[PDB]
Parts: structure tokens; sequence; C-alpha cells
């Protein structure tokens, strides 16, 4: 059958009809034991010299609040001016939420500006099983992109969930599972996270956080020798 | 005009200006990731094919970036991005991550009028077939977007030929042209056939 046609007929997005979405849990349990305690800092990132966030990170998850999520917001002008290369480790990874509009282009510019090359394009595909427009848009937009960048030298590149309630800007927690299953290192930064996103193994920084516990000397102590080079998937 | 038409050619060397203007261009190029170098891709004479319309550009790997480059070089702005979720017959999905999709950049040129923007959504769910064979659903999406207008496909194979479409590719069988304005300009430009150099 033609699900494109079906969507025109009924309003059920084609992804509504995708189906089905052995000790790969021991990997998850190693992640859990290696995880640092959750750390978090309230900071207005427009006004905040990010160089105060130390040491340099192995993974950066960047989730700037785009205007299009809502139907202060950061524009791609603002985002491109973040000095992400000043806190990234020489070999490190970025996951940048780009939305579905011009961000798919301007996010690639950001990645190259900060010194990465895009190695994956992860799409969050939103179903509307429970509920059967940009002026430049040619099609109804039913997904978002999270770009993965790499600098220096099990999962699939799709997340499928139901479209969240209007006004809900959360991204699927599956993005964390994908990032953590890569075993990229233990210094993990989430910029523009919220109270709702704080998580073991992660440093969360955002303007809406209600509480802070970040201390740079304490944070670094989690990675002092003999723990400087752990993958995040090893025994403690 | 209406029925399928095609030209076996080397797209690098055909004088595409005999074909006229098209509401839609679609291409599935042999990116260098029988391929074309990045300069040959950049040099392709896409700009003459359209005045106001849309371009559909299949990309994988580093062509996700290079295709954006060609897109802009040829004079398009990328305004959408179709994702084809690849499934089997049971509607289940088929370096760092395994790939469940392929991307089709959508560019706009000029100011198109009379198109039905917003009828379809930017996700396709369709079975995998032979390799490099894109799903037929795209022709339905494109027809509903721009019904009855002239369309051109670059790097198509015999199964890609469709009504309202002119298909170009080097694995087509011969030259099948029906539009009088096209056969006219083809005879003038190519009085003996032959599309070399
Ligand atoms: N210089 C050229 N001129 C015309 N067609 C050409 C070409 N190089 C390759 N192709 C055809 C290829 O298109 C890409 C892909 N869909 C394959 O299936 C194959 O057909």
């Amino acid at each position: 059958n033609d699900y494109c046609q079906h969507f025109v007929d009924t309003g059920h997005r084609p992804q509504n009809f995708i189906r089905d979405v052995e000790l790969i849990r021991l990997k998850d349990e190693l992640i859990a034991k290696s995880n640092t305690p959750p750390m978090y800092l309230q900071a207005d990132i427009e006004a905040f010299d990010i160089r105060e966030l130390t040491p340099k990170f192995d993974v950066i998850l960047l989730e700037p609040p785009l205007e299009e999520y809502y139907r202060k917001c950061w524009t791609w002008d603002d985002i491109m001016k973040l000095e992400i290369d000043e806190i990234a480790a020489p070999r490190s990874f970025i996951f940048l939420w780009c939305g579905s509009g011009e961000g798919l282009d301007l996010g690639r510019v950001c990645l190259r500006k900060w010194g990465y090359r895009r190695c994956e394009d992860i799409c969050w595909i939103k179903t509307n099983k429970n509920n059967p427009l940009d002026p430049k848009a040619v099609f109804q937009r039913t997904k978002e992109h999270c770009l993965m960048g790499i600098k220096g030298t099990v999962d699939i590149d799709l997340i499928i969930t139901e479209e969240p309630e209007i006004g809900n800007i959360e991204k699927p927690v599956e993005i964390f599972h994908i990032i953590e299953h890569f075993c990229l290192g233990r210094r993990r930064l989430h910029l523009f996270g919220r109270d709702s996103t704080i998580r073991p193994g992660w440093l969360t920084v955002g303007p809406t956080l209600t509480n802070s516990n970040y201390n740079a000397e304490t944070y670094a102590s989690y990675f002092s020798a003999p723990n400087s080079y752990l993958t995040g998937c090893t025994e403690e | 005009l209406f029925p399928p038409q095609w030209i076996c050619c080397d797209i690098r060397y055909l004088d595409v200006s005999i074909l006229g203007k098209f509401a839609v261009v679609m291409a599935d190029p042999p990116w260098d990731i029988g391929t074309l170098t990045d300069d040959e891709m950049r040099r392709l004479n896409i700009p003459v094919l359209q005045d106001d319309g849309f371009l559909f550009l299949w990309v994988t790997g580093r062509a996700m970036e290079l295709g954006r480059e060609c897109l802009n070089l040829w004079g398009y702005e990328r305004v959408d991005e179709i994702i084809w979720v690849k499934t089997n017959q049971l509607q289940r999905i088929i370096h760092w991550l395994n790939h469940g999709k392929e991307h089709c950049l959508v560019g706009v040129k000029g100011n198109p009028q009379g198109f039905n923007q917003g009828l379809d959504c930017d996700v396709i769910v369709a079975e995998v077939r032979s390799t490099s064979h894109k799903p037929d659903e795209i022709y339905g999406m494109i027809e509903r977007l721009s019904p009855g207008t002239r369309k051109i496909e670059l790097f198509g194979r015999p199964h890609n030929v469709q009504p309202n479409w002119i298909t170009l590719g080097n694995q087509l069988d011969g030259i099948h042209l029906l539009d009088p304005d096209v056969v006219a300009r083809f005879k003038q430009r190519y009085p003996d056939g032959i599309i070399s150099k």
C-alpha cells in the first residue's frame, strides 16, 4: 500500500504504521555503574562565559530553544556564536538538535565552525496515532533532526515516538540511550537541559534550572587518575 | 507529451537546453562517496532546467553536505527534507549507527505559484527493493504537489519512467520522445542523433 496516499486520505502519518518500535542490558548496567553523580548548574548561557565549564568534554548535547518549537528563544545567529570549541576535548562528540527548518543547514555550519564533521544524522520521527506550517515548507513537517559531529580521531539512526502535546518541548530520552551506548567517555555536557532532563552521568547547564550543585574541582575529581580515560562502559 | 519519455545519454554531455523548463527536477546522482566527481556534479547544467519550481535531490553520506553545496550553487534554497524510512514486507525497519533511512533534500528556485504545498508529509514509509531503487511513492507526492506539469528526472533507470516525466540516464534503452517542442529542438541540436563530447 501507499502510505503517502493514505495520509492524504485519512491524516494518519506514514510512520504511524511502522511496526515493532539478549544481554545488551549488561552494557546498560556497566553504563549505570560508571556514571558520575548527576551534576547541574543554573546559568544564563547568553551571559555566561562557557570556559568556566571544565574539564573539556568528551560529549556535548546541545539543545538550544528554537522559536519553531513553540506554536527567550535562541536564533541560529545566537547559537553559531557559542564558543563550543573552547570546551570540547580534542577528540570529542557533539549532538546538536536542529529542528526541521533552516537549522538543518545552519546546524551543519555550526558543527564545521566548532571543528566537527557530521558523522550521523539522527531523525526523531513523530507519529500521530492519537490525533489523525512554515511559509517556505513544501510538506508537512513530522520530524526533527539531531546531528552528531565528531572532532579528532547497536543502535539505528531513527527515534520513533508519538508527537508530544503542544507546548511540550522535551526531546525523547532515547537520544541519551543512543549517546550512552557509544561509550565515548564520561565527561558529558548537556547545554540548555532542564530540571526534567537531569540524569546520572551528565552535567546539565541551562537557564531554567532551579537548583545547582556544580563545582569544577569536584567535577574534575570524578576523572582524576586512575579514571581519566574510561569509556563509560567499563568496570569501575 | 503526457506519456513517459526518456533519453539514454551521458548527463555530463547532453545539451539539456533543448528540453525546456520543468515544474520539478528530481535527481538520484552517483555521488563519489560509475560515479561523478564533485566538480562534475557541481558543473551539471541544472540552472537552465527551471525558472520557478522545486528540486528533489537524493543524498547519502557526505553527499548530505555536498548535495547542499550543489543545491545552493545551482541557485536553489533548501526548504524541506524528505526521509524515506526503509521497511520490509512486514513494515519493520531494515559506521557509528545503523542506517534506517535515506534523505531527499528539497530545494526551491524562484517563486513557484499554483503548487499544493502541505498535502503530504516529509516522511515516506515504503519497502526496500533492488539496490539504489528509490520508492515509487515520491512520484505520487510530486504529482499531488504539482499536477499535470512537466517534470524531469536525472540519473533514472528504466523503471523510473513515468507519465508527465522525461527521464535521463545512461541505462535507458534508446531515445523515446513525444513532445513536439522537444523532438523539434532535439532534431535541430542533434540532426544525426549522437550525444558525444
Ligand atoms: N554520467 C551519467 N549519465 C547518465 N546516467 C548516469 C551517469 N553515471 C551514472 N549514471 C546512471 C546512474 O544514476 C545513478 C544511479 N541511480 C544508478 O542507478 C545509475 O543509473
